[PDB]
């Protein structure tokens, strides 16, 4: 089965490829509209792998230098190994004498396509974590934020190294283990610094410190501080927001980082309560009478500061991205915080953005300990200082990539001319990355194809790592095989990686082009692999490998993802910063959320997105990967309203109201962002959130009506 | 053959001395500062709070120009009043404020004439006539006394004190009470010499003694914290932290207060807060090694501070050396040697950055006074950090090469007198004048932004400003001149009050009378003043061409037209001006007009700014030290030992002497000393076992040396610093200082060649 070879090679080497048959051919590539691309998770969760306990082997060939795999041939008479990837001969490490066709080295298994390396480089360095912490919040807020603070101080492990910066109208600066006092360091909250002004001004030397300090060393000490810690002073005047150095209190962060310990493990995580109002990074004004920027604000132009505090974030990402440190957001606030404006340090870094309605809520303080959230030897599931590169097929070159990383602009071979989003370059940095971290890697043509992925990191544990997976798709003669290659197409893969080349065009200035654009490529496809006779709507049919396809666009462009103007900014960034991220399940929920059904007639089974799936005897559990929703329908609304329930004779109806509520309880665990919950029912006022859910190719209409004018197009 | 300063002095001990003066007669002539005399206010205001050089002004301009003898005043507004005379009286004149004239705004005073039945009164001043109002009308009496007038102070006396309304206060709402903060230079010098650790430990026992009213039970003064070195420390001591917060700021040069509250809290209510700090900070600072420092931003930042708490406020300042790390205001060693033959020579005594003015003007606006503690052991730049807390009106208390076991007590002492100092803040002055002349010069520790108005931000009992008329057109030898000294300002309570001083002088067409009316004293308190302020602007030869000049020019003025006719062999002088030329002479003799051999400038500009600050009595003495014969004192006479002439001719062998100029003391010894008393007040017993380097107080001593303490600390008793007492062995010892101070003798030219020099350029005036 085709199913089979997909749902084995995710599971064993983290990637699922748009095509797992390729074309020998530029051009019949270039004529099969969607490009060779791959939804690659470099920490794929992989239990039955022991870490190989010894060094990773290399090929001479300098500018190729890939590693050792299954698929080189192997000589043991000779102990010699050809590259698979230039065919250069290499030769065996003097250890490795031993080996035979029988007693081979783990890195040649085919059953190790993938695997894990121990580096022994020497220099363990301890986790980093700064706390920046705003205080222009409510007195409920800010204690429930330090419970939530004093919680994650718990969970870190005894070397790692922790500081504190606390900011509002002006930024803090806390020394640590200053036993019997209090000192600290505080600078203007409107004054920007560099690097090396605050190397200079905090009384340090170049390349544990002052700010830096043991959790041992210091956990009593710490804690007890951020139980004194109180909301900002200041007074907040009528009419007018509290005075918030959001920016500036970032870019001190950052830079204290960046002058004490580059190029090691480190997060920034700035918990914020509102918007920035002094900037720079000014996300809006102080009086109140302005309200926060709305699409339709920066989009007629009205928003006058998204320009410039956007470019400090972006300059403040860059820096902290070269530097490998991850930033961090959690943002929790009853109107916009500017995460639009800020949206470029968790999105360059593998940093995690976090929404909510404020710190005290079960939303907020669940999220959080969910990152700290350990394996099961007790060791976090992060990764820090990332460097992933691709080698290919000499025949194979990589576009680029879309998702939490940065360019190395690293040139090579393998390097395209054309090259798609964050492209020339081999190599890319993801200062944070977890076993759900998931790139999009895009790829282009010009007997077997193959392609190497190898990913250094710092593991939580402070060892390094090297991760390497390596595989290989078939070729094929697209002129005598395109049933081969029609038959290895993944059309879940192909619809997120569409999905996102869609959306980082709608992060370009490119506009609504996007709709225009995604539907062009949608009518090719239909045109190519399609069953039909010319001019014959009623003809036309598609081969089950490719069915589900246009459903898939189509809730790709009626989703929030490219109709931003029904959220705020803030909510829009949100939500592409987490698709952009995760692995083709989630993905797929995002775009397509699913809908189950629930009644005396049978079990828990999923229906169609429409209309039609709702009806009065039954209750849905609607899930997109941000909220879950439960619908009762009219007829069981009103069973509940009378009191049916508590009643002994319905044991029957008090299991089929909990069935639903029992599952959307998993869910509320195993998820990292933890979706809003909503219950509601037939005439809810929250219903709203439900029925919404269920030239360009056309405007809103049911999926029918969009099926029928891509039926009659694809056939003329 | 001069009648010396001393027989002077004490001829005017003993006519004047022990009887009291009344000012009741107008253009009365007081005593010397030097005869201390019982004084009743009884019309016009007491010596003690105003001088002049004359209480007899010219009555044309020509007159002036011919005698050329300055018209000027010497005003302590605020002088300590002795226990035994009458007390400034309040006046309250209700909502409607203080009642005064409606063209010149002069306030109400004896020297307004009620006229038509007590319904309008006639300005003493302007002679415009105004309308008494309705709560203040009382009726006339045979010739206008108007029957309150031994009632009412504001009409019997020349002192006292108007209540002010609201619409005398800044934003017309009532002032808050002043701050006191304490700022401390903590870097490497500070530290070792066991500087840090005395004031911390010290200040824990003298933030008590701060000044409060009668009035209230617990002063209204809040208390800030403060160190420094090349970045600032600030403090949170909050009443109800069991534990004071520092905040660091190192953003210099954009200098900002981190604090609002925890900054500035009562010290009664915050007590455990501030000792739990005071106790930490030497330990604090104990193993830094910084070697740079910062000013300008700590006054900065002391003043950003009193602004944000609304209210006024002192700055005491510690500091140890040269300012040298990168800052506004940052300071050179610039001691580049420009003198006598180089007009640039000024420069020398101006500030290096333009910084400090402005920084100074900042205070000022802003109701604050810096004064400044200062250790040096080094070139410091007295011209540079002397600036702000001159123009403030506050003060400056220099410690050359501070040793703890010597200068400890000194400057404890000096710290206690001026933290328990009677001060004002926020205070402006303004001198009326009758029509015919007016106030068109001032020197003193001030600050001007106009013509009229002197602004000081603090003003203490020690403190005095000199002001310098002119004629505005021709005066009467009826009416006479008046002057009216009134003084807006905020006082440790936070209360907006007016102190006011009247005093009425005569004037004559006759040029007799003018130097029959001359004080000694106050002229040369004027000449030091005038002459120390032009030595930023015009060349040292230049000045002393002045004063010469217009000495020998006043003296022949009085030969040539009051003088009966004598020989041309002789110079004649007023008993006025007796010892004018023996005085001018030592003020020439003075390193701020003499020269760079042997001095460094610190030296020059310290002593530049000390005497603008000083009054009449402070200004005899420093000029001319006062020279105490010691072996022949009398054991319990036990009456003061009478002066003896400042030269080394009345200097014996067999000899101990006390001189004392006000800031140093010095107990000289001759070789021949005898070992009597040397053994009843050093404990030692010959001469060459005393160490001078040893100059601390020897307190045993069973007979002598109780007597001759005693006699120490009554010198001391009228004035402000503490004085530096250094002991001196007669030979090639530090006796080359002393010397110095022996200001009749050569060192400039003495007494005898500068009165022959006056002589010449008065036959050179000839006719
Ligand atoms: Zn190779
Ligand atoms: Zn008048």
């Amino acid at each position: 089965t085709y199913l089979e070879f997909i749902q084995q090679n995710e599971e064993r080497d983290g990637v699922r490829f748009s095509w797992n048959v390729w074309p020998s051919s530029r051009l019949e590539a270039t004529r099969m509209v969607v490009p060779v691309a791959a939804l690659f998770t470099p920490l794929k969760e992989r239990p039955d792998l022991p870490p190989i306990q010894y060094e990773p082997v290399l090929c001479s060939r300098t500018t190729c230098r890939a590693v050792l795999n299954p698929l080189c041939q192997v000589d043991y008479r000779a102990k010699l190994w050809a590259c698979n990837f230039c065919y250069q001969r290499n030769q065996f490490p003097p250890s490795y004498a031993g080996i035979s066709e029988l007693n081979q080295p783990a890195e040649l298994l085919p059953q190790f396509s993938s695997i894990e390396y121990v580096v022994l480089r020497g220099p363990q360095m301890p986790l980093i974590f700064l706390y920046v912490v705003d205080t222009c919040m409510e007195d409920e807020d800010l204690q429930a934020l330090k419970e939530s603070m004093q919680m994650s101080l718990s969970l870190l492990p005894p070397t790692a190294l922790v500081g504190l910066i606390t900011f509002g109208r002006m930024v803090q600066v806390h020394e640590l283990g200053c036993e019997g006092i209090s000192k600290s360091y505080v600078f203007r909250g409107t004054k920007d610094l560099s690097a090396k002004q605050l190397q200079e001004m905090l009384g340090l030397s170049k390349v544990s410190n002052r700010f830096l300090q043991p959790v041992q060393k210091i956990d009593m000490n710490l804690t007890d501080l951020l139980g004194e810690l109180q909301r900002d002073p200041w007074p907040v005047p009528q009419g007018k927001r509290p005075l918030r150095s959001s920016g500036v209190a970032l870019s001190i962060a950052v830079g204290l980082l960046e002058c004490t310990f580059p190029n090691t493990g480190a997060r920034i995580m700035m918990f914020i309560g509102g918007p920035a109002t002094q900037g720079p990074g000014m996300v809006v004004g102080d009086e109140l009478k302005t309200p926060i920027r709305s699409w339709h604000d920066i989009d007629k132009d009205n928003a006058k500061y998204v320009k410039k505090g956007t470019k400090h974030f972006e300059a403040l990402a860059n820096r902290a991205a070269t530097t490998g440190h991850v930033i961090d957001i959690y943002a929790c606030a009853l109107d916009q915080t500017g995460l639009l404006e800020m949206k470029c340090c968790p999105n360059l870094t593998g940093g995690y953005m976090v929404m909510g309605d404020s710190f005290n809520t079960s939303l907020f303080k669940q999220t959080f300990q969910r990152v700290f959230t350990k394996d099961m030897h007790g060791q976090f599931k992060m990764g820090f200082g990332g460097t992933l590169e691709i080698k290919t097929s000499r025949e194979i070159k990589i576009s680029g990539a879309i998702g939490p990383c940065v360019s190395l602009n690293s040139k090579g071979p393998c390097v395209s001319e054309n090259e798609i989003g964050t492209g020339g370059t081999c190599q890319w940095k993801i200062c944070g990355l977890s076993p759900t971290t998931t790139l999009a890697i895009y790829f282009e043509v010009v007997g077997r194809g193959a392609i190497q992925f190898v990913t250094q990191y710092q593991h939580s544990s402070g060892q390094r790592r090297i991760r390497v997976t390596t595989i290989a798709r078939n070729w094929a003669d697209a002129q005598t095989q395109i049933q081969n290659i029609a038959a290895s197409f993944d059309q879940e893969a192909a619809a997120i990686l569409m999905a996102r080349l869609a959306i980082y065009r709608a992060e370009t200035e490119e506009g609504p082009d996007v709709l225009r654009w995604l539907d062009r490529q949608l009518i090719r496809l239909c045109q190519k692999f399609g069953e039909y006779h010319k001019d014959d709507p009623s003809s036309f049919r598609f081969s089950e490998t490719f069915s589900l396809y246009p459903q898939f666009m189509f809730h790709l462009r009626r989703s929030s993802f490219l109709q931003v103007f029904n959220n705020s900014p803030d909510e829009s960034s949100y939500y592409r910063h987490h698709f952009m991220r995760q692995d083709l399940t989630q993905s797929l929920i995002m775009i397509q959320p699913i809908l189950y059904a629930y009644s005396f007639s049978g079990p828990p089974e999923p229906v169609l997105l429409d209309s039609s799936s709702i009806l009065a005897d039954r209750i849905l559990l609607m899930d997109t990967f941000f909220q879950i929703l439960i619908y009762h329908g009219e007829t069981i609304a009103q069973w509940r309203k009378s009191g049916y329930q508590d009643m002994p004779e319905y044991e029957n109806f008090r299991h089929l109201l909990q069935a639903p509520v029992d599952d959307a309880q998993e869910i509320l665990h195993s998820r990292f962002p933890m979706p809003r919950y909503i219950d509601t029912e037939h005439g809810g006022s929250q219903a709203r959130f439900l029925l919404s859910k269920v030239p360009i190719l056309t405007d809103d209409v049911s999926l029918q009506v969009f099926m029928d004018h891509l039926k009659k197009l694809a056939v003329s | 053959a001069m009648g010396s300063p001393i027989q002077v002095i004490e001829n005017d001990r003993a006519s004047r001395g022990g009887q009291v003066y009344a000012t009741n007669t107008r253009g009365q002539i007081p005593p010397l500062v030097t005869t201390d005399c019982m004084i009743q206010d009884q019309g016009n205001a007491s010596p003690r709070f105003i001088r002049c050089t004359t209480y007899c002004f010219p009555c044309t301009s020509d007159m002036a120009k011919q005698a050329q003898i300055p018209l000027a005043a010497v005003i302590k507004p605020f002088a300590t009043i002795p226990s035994n005379e009458s007390p400034l009286y309040l006046v309250n004149h209700g909502e409607s404020g203080p009642v005064r004239c409606n063209r010149c705004k002069a306030y109400m005073c004896p020297f307004m004439q009620f006229i038509e039945g007590g319904r309008r009164y006639q300005c003493g001043f302007c002679n415009c006539v105004n309308d008494v109002p309705p709560f203040y009308f009382q009726h006339l009496d045979h010739i206008g006394r108007r029957l309150d007038h031994y009632e009412k102070p504001e009409l019997s006396l020349g002192s006292y004190e108007y209540v002010a309304t609201l619409d005398y206060c800044r934003k017309s709402k009532p002032p808050n009470p002043p701050a006191f903060i304490f700022m401390i230079d903590v870097s490497y010098s500070n530290i070792k010499n066991g500087l840090v650790k005395l004031i911390c430990e010290e200040l824990k026992t003298m933030l008590e003694k701060i000044p409060k009213e009668e009035q209230e039970e617990t002063s209204a003064i809040r208390v800030g914290f403060i160190t420094y070195n090349k970045v600032l420390h600030f403090f949170n001591v909050k009443s109800n932290l069991a534990q004071p917060q520092m905040m660091v700021v190192t953003d210099v040069g954009e200098v900002f207060v981190p604090l609002l509250d925890g900054f500035l809290v009562n010290y009664q209510e915050s007590q455990s807060v501030i000792h739990n700090l005071l106790d930490q900070i030497p330990d604090m600072f104990a193993d830094s090694n910084e070697n740079e420092t910062v000013f300008a931003p700590v006054i900065q930042a002391g003043m950003e501070a009193l602004k944000a708490a609304d209210c006024p406020g002192k700055l005491f300042i510690f500091h140890s050396s040269l300012p040298t790390a990168e800052a506004p205001g940052k300071l050179k060693n610039r001691d580049d040697k420009k003198l006598v033959n180089t007009d640039k020579e000024k420069i020398l005594f101006q500030p290096q950055t333009n910084v400090y003015d402005s920084l100074a003007k900042d205070c000022v606006a802003h109701g604050c006074s810096v004064t400044l503690f200062l250790f040096p052991s080094q070139y410091v730049d007295v011209a540079s950090l002397g600036l702000v807390p001159q123009l403030t009106g506050g003060t400056l208390y220099k410690y050359n090469n501070f040793q703890m076991h010597l200068d400890r007590q000194q400057f404890l002492n000096d710290l206690r007198n001026d933290i328990e100092k009677k001060i004002g803040f926020d205070a402006i002055m303004r001198v009326r004048t009758s029509t015919g002349f007016r106030a068109t010069d001032f020197f003193g520790g001030i600050l001007m932004n106009n013509t009229t108005d002197v602004e000081m931000a603090a003003i203490d009992c020690d403190k005095a400003v000199t002001v310098e008329f002119k004629h505005d057109d021709k005066l009467s030898e009826d009416s006479g001149a008046l002057i009216q000294c009134a003084v807006l300002y905020t006082t440790i309570s936070g209360q907006r009050r007016l102190r006011i001083h009247n005093l009425g002088l005569n004037c004559s067409s006759q040029l007799a009378d003018l130097y029959k009316s001359c004080e000694t004293d106050a002229l040369i308190n004027f000449f030091a003043k005038s002459a120390f302020k032009a030595v930023l602007h015009q060349p040292l030869k230049v000045i002393r061409e002045i004063l010469v000049n217009q000495t020998a020019h006043m003296l022949a003025c009085y030969r040539k037209n009051c003088a009966s006719p004598s020989a041309a062999s002789q110079l004649i002088l007023p008993d006025s001006m007796k010892v004018l030329p023996v005085y001018m002479n030592c003020l020439l003799k003075n390193c701020v007009l003499l020269s760079r051999p042997e001095i460094s400038t610190d030296e020059r500009a310290y002593q530049r700014q000390l005497v603008m600050t000083m009054g009449v009595a402070d200004s005899q003495l420093f000029f001319y030290p006062q020279l105490l014969p010691i072996h022949t004192l009398d054991v319990k006479s036990t009456m003061l030992p009478a002066a003896v002439r400042c030269s080394e001719s009345r200097l014996s062998e067999e000899g101990i002497f006390l001189l004392a100029n006000g800031l140093h003391m010095f107990l000289w010894l001759g070789v021949s000393s005898p070992p009597e008393l040397i053994q009843g007040i050093f404990n030692v017993p010959s001469f060459a076992h005393i160490n001078t380097d040893m100059t601390l107080l020897p307190e045993v001593g069973n007979p002598y040396s109780q007597q001759l303490r005693m006699i120490m600390g009554i010198i001391q008793q009228k004035r402000p610093y503490s004085m530096k007492l250094t002991i001196v062995k007669q030979r090639e010892q530090p006796e080359m200082v002393f010397r110095q101070f022996l200001v009749e003798d050569k060192g400039g030219s003495s007494y005898v060649d500068f009165l022959c020099c006056v002589h010449k350029e008065i036959c050179q005036l000839l006719n």
